[PDB]
């Protein structure tokens, strides 16, 4: 069972869908980053969650999303 | 008692020690250096240095309590306190520009003033003497006075005959009635204050 | 007036507004927020005889996040949390302001909790029998959200044909305002009329007729628990709510044309211990999940200029009647016992 | 043996308690079309019709509400079945108020239900007859601490004895909880108890609309027929503890259902001794699930009244209306 196993698996997870459909819809509209966004939501996922956890998966969104 | 007689109550007054030696008086400096000596009780919970601290209000609210529900009791107080508040600023908006000058908005004020205007300065003694029983006029010592309107307003505010009315807006209406020198208290105050005045003829029994 | 700022546009707000009031004409507080504000917030309203809101640094940020906001790019979601009666929602209402006044249409649920609690009359959808209606929690919001949109009710027009029962139905190209009226007047179908209407501007906000704004405060609750029961004594999940259910979709990035803005609050939310602020702590994992990607921004305690310029615009309104209350030792103690909270800040004044 | 808390007390109302509209949302539950066909066999006209949508002046008539209310009541069983099997399962004790008894050991499996259905019919018939030989009406009265009832049911005995009447008769008929009565007896003495309320200490006066005396000797006629009905049939030994309402105990052998149920009749409803004798405990103790299985919530305002602490836990079921279409 997911539950009972002891990881979240960036791969095929929601988080991967929906950072791809993301970064899909903007490409329509007109990685470094993405390995960051993946290791934030893999810290944040599995360790404890801070503020400054909160911070880095801030700064790693906004850099995928060009919000500035 | 867990104190010893040799224990002296604490004085939390904070600017009493700030005062310059020089104002000092030799009694004043006397006391002062006999207490060096003597052993000092524990301050309570309760009683602070805070500026906003009002013993008359803490009296109130510790005889508000039931059961020892401090937190409950001071809710009410303050919850009494904003109401009176709010009542009064709405009814200074309201006003013309001359009745501005005489709405008193501080609810402080109006918690002391409604509290002086109900103190009865005479009471009466139950006293049996002759195998029938006499009530004997006598005059009422400040702390009766001041403990007898505290009472009266909180046995007011608890009366049943208020059906679901939360008591901060019962207690804020009675205060703002006896600031203005109305409500029932003011009357158990005067019918107090008769009934002594029928009995004057009995003072001789003291 | 040290606490007051003359400019009181939202859109022209900047780093030098922080800490000072801007006022919220009477006008602009009846369209706007018929039931954005916090209920103490209200009293205050009406005592002081004005509304006016402090610049704040959470604000600013967001305000700067949605006028670079490109709207060929999906919705991006933001979500405002921090520690209890930070301002967290009436930096919200500030957005909800700012883009009210842009022209947005405004999508704004004051509050999620109330959707998930204490609803006596529980309907089984005919739409879907396997999920449940909230006639009074939806006819609730749908007067005001005519209300703040009343203009856009007739613009705005529906492209399916939407049978409320065999003899009444809403043609296509009619009104949506028409929607709204049908919500309005048979609270039978107020719960399947804000669906639709949910499922109209999602639509046509992507077509490009208008920018929309979805504001949702307590967005933890659609991702938690309920305390509402079947007849059979059983518990009933978030997502068995239709309300629920056609809310979610709306926090889905999968719309463009406009902004996603939420607000956590642990305020009425229900299996959550009191001390629990962060994203997750009160989203859980399913919360995250959805809502992930997204961009957290932190609403913290006064910093001592907007302590001061709080403190400064009570006292210019006379709020604090005790003696010792404007002296530098009662601003101290003010300072002490809040710990610059303003939540505790002002409840602490409101009995002074 | 089992814990308190995860045992059950089934309530079944009495009269008083229908209402236009009883019956939907039991009705597509199960079994329930052939409980009410078998109510139209034998009684011989449609209750559910009748239930569903009445003028609620046929309703009210002493000869329609009282079969009605029984089958309302086992057709709410049939649905706290389907919803809460466990309940059913776990059940310690039953009661009903004046005809819900006699649901109660339909319940309990004393009696069945065309026997039920049967005695009923010959009671509510008999009854009806016997309010049409003499005038005579119920009150409900709440009581303050100074109230003295048989006091002011001697009083209402000297009036009419002063208008003339052989034997005038009021006396309280139901004990419902602490200070809340009913008295019966002829319109006359329950006029002068209204009138006279301020004399007698009764905070509360309200006439119940009932077409007589029921719980008094007024009823006398009526108790031969029942029993005849009643004597046809064999009562078995309850499954469940079945309380009375005579003197509000457990009933020990089927042997003395035959005549207490006659007696009940004509004997005051003894409903607070009987909440008392499901409820009482030890301050602390837990108490069982209470589910009201019938028409109204009356029922749950007096287990309210009596035990706060048991009302924590009561619930009612709804026979109005239904949550999810089965
Ligand atoms: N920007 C602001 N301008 C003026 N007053 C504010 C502001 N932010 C907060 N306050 C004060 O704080 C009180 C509570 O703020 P608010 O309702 O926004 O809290 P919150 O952070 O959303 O907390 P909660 O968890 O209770 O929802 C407001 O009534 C107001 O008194
Ligand atoms: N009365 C009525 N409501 C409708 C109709 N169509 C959609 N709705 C409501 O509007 C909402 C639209 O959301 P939708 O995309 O259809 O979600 P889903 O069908 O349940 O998966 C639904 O939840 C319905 O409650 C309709 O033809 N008649
Ligand atoms: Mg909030």
């Amino acid at each position: 069972t997911e539950a009972d196993m002891e990881e979240y698996i960036w791969e095929n997870s929601s988080s991967e869908r929906n950072i791809l459909e993301t970064l899909l819809q903007m490409k329509a509209a007109e990685t470094k980053e993405i390995e960051e966004y993946k290791k934030s939501v893999v810290s944040l996922k599995n360790e404890e969650e801070n503020e400054n956890s909160i911070s880095q998966y801030k700064e790693s969104v906004k850099r995928l999303l060009n919000v500035t | 008692s867990r104190y010893s007689p040799e224990f002296k109550d604490p004085l939390i007054d904070k600017e009493y020690y700030r005062k310059p030696v020089e104002e000092l008086t030799e009694e004043e400096k006397y006391v002062r250096e006999l207490k060096k000596t003597q052993l000092i009780k524990a301050a309570p919970a309760g009683k602070t240095s805070s500026v906003f601290e009002d013993p008359v209000i803490s009296k109130f609210t510790n005889m508000m309590m039931i059961g020892g529900n401090k937190v409950l009791a001071r809710s009410l107080m303050i919850q009494t306190l904003e109401a009176v508040k709010r009542k009064q600023f709405e009814k200074y908006h309201a006003a013309s520009a001359e009745e501005q000058a005489t709405i008193e908005r501080n609810p402080y004020t109006i918690f002391h003033q409604a509290l002086k205007n109900c103190e009865p300065m005479i009471g009466l003694v139950p006293i049996l003497k002759g195998g029938r029983f006499y009530q004997v006029p006598v005059p009422l010592p400040d702390r009766r006075r001041r403990f007898l309107a505290m009472k009266w307003m909180i046995t007011e505010c608890r009366d049943k005959k208020h059906q679901r009315t939360l008591m901060p807006e019962k207690l804020s209406h009675k205060l703002l009635e006896a600031f203005h020198n109305q409500g029932p208290v003011i009357k158990r105050k005067h019918d107090l204050h008769k009934m002594a005045e029928a009995n004057r003829a009995l003072a001789h029994y003291r | 007036a040290i606490s007051r700022t003359n400019e009181n546009d939202p859109a022209k707000h900047g780093d030098q507004h922080e800490g000072q009031h801007y006022n919220i004409s009477p006008q602009d507080l009846e369209t706007v927020f018929p039931h954005g504000l916090p209920p103490r917030f209200v009293m205050q309203v009406k005592t002081f005889s004005e509304a006016c809101l402090m610049v704040r640094k959470p604000a600013l940020e967001l305000l700067h996040y949605l006028k670079n906001t490109s709207f060929a790019y999906p919705a991006i979601r933001y979500l405002l949390y921090g520690e209890k009666g930070t301002g967290k929602t009436l930096s919200l209402c500030h957005v909800i302001h700012f883009c009210a006044k842009q022209d947005w249409l405004i999508l704004h649920i004051p509050d999620a909790h109330l959707w998930v609690k204490n609803c006596r009359d529980l309907l089984q959808s005919s739409y879907n029998k396997q999920r449940f209606d909230q006639p009074l929690e939806a006819s609730t919001w749908l007067k005001n959200f005519k209300t703040t949109n009343e203009r856009f009710l007739n613009q705005i027009k529906v492209q399916e044909k939407y049978v409320w029962n065999k003899r009444e139905s809403t043609e296509k190209g009619s009104p949506l305002g028409e929607v709204v009226e049908q919500g309005i007047t048979r609270v039978r179908n107020a719960t399947d009329a804000v669906g639709i209407v949910l499922k109209e501007l999602k639509r046509q906000s992507s077509l490009g007729m208008f920018h929309l704004l979805v504001a949702v405060d307590g967005i933890n609750a659609l991702w938690g628990r309920t305390t509402l029961k079947r007849e059979d004594k059983s518990p009933i999940a978030p997502e068995e709510l239709a309300l629920v259910h056609n809310l979610r979709k709306m926090m889905k990035n999968d719309w463009h044309g406009g902004a996603i803005v939420s607000a956590l609050s642990q305020t009425g939310s229900l299996f959550k211990p009191r001390k629990a602020y962060l994203p997750q702590e009160l989203l859980g994992k399913e919360g995250f999940d959805a809502l992930d990607p997204f961009i957290p921004i932190l609403v913290s305690n006064y910093n001592p200029k907007e302590f001061e310029s709080c403190i400064q615009y009570y006292l210019e309104n006379n709020w604090l009647q005790h003696e010792k209350a404007p002296t530098e030792e009662g601003k101290k103690e003010l300072l002490f016992l809040s710990n610059a909270n303003p939540s505790l800040l002002e409840r602490h004044c409101a009995y002074l | 043996r089992r814990m308190p808390g995860q045992c059950s007390v089934l309530l079944f109302p009495g009269q008083g308690s229908q209402v236009v509209g009883m019956g939907r949302g039991l009705l597509n539950y199960p079994r329930v079309r052939e409980l009410y066909a078998a109510a139209r066999r034998v009684l011989g006209y449609d209750l559910l019709e009748l239930s569903l949508h009445g003028p609620q002046e046929t309703l009210d008539r002493t000869v329609h509400c009282q079969p009605a209310i029984f089958v309302a009541s086992l057709a709410a069983v049939e649905k706290l079945h389907h919803l809460q099997p466990s309940v059913i399962e776990n059940c310690v004790a039953a009661a009903g108020f004046s005809v819900g008894e006699f649901a109660a050991l339909v319940f309990a499996g004393a009696m069945e239900f065309a026997e039920g259905l049967y005695a009923v019919k010959i009671r509510a018939e008999a009854m009806q007859e016997a309010s049409e030989a003499v005038p005579s009406g119920m009150l409900s009265v709440l009581g303050q601490p100074q109230s003295k009832f048989n006091f002011a049911c001697l009083e209402a005995r000297e009036h009419c004895k002063s208008l003339g009447i052989e034997n005038p008769v009021c006396e309280v008929s139901n004990y419902l909880f602490p200070d809340c009565r009913v008295i019966s007896g002829h319109q006359e003495a329950l006029r002068f108890l209204q009138k006279n309320s301020s004399k007698f200490h009764f905070r509360r006066t309200r006439m119940l609309p009932v077409s007589g005396a029921f719980h008094t000797r007024l009823m006398e006629p009526a108790v031969e027929p029942l029993t005849q009905a009643l004597k046809a049939v064999d009562i078995k030994k309850p499954l469940v503890s079945v309380y009375s309402n005579v003197h509000a105990h457990r009933y020990r052998h089927p042997g003395h259902i035959h005549k207490l149920l006659a007696q009940q009749l004509v004997s005051p409803v003894k409903w607070e001794q009987t909440m008392h004798a499901i409820y009482e405990r030890k301050k602390g103790r837990g108490f069982p699930q209470t589910f009201e299985v019938g028409p109204g919530r009356q029922l749950g305002a007096i287990l309210k009244s009596c035990n706060m602490q048991a009302w924590k836990s009561y619930s009612a079921v709804d026979v109005l209306q239904t949550l999810e279409h089965v």
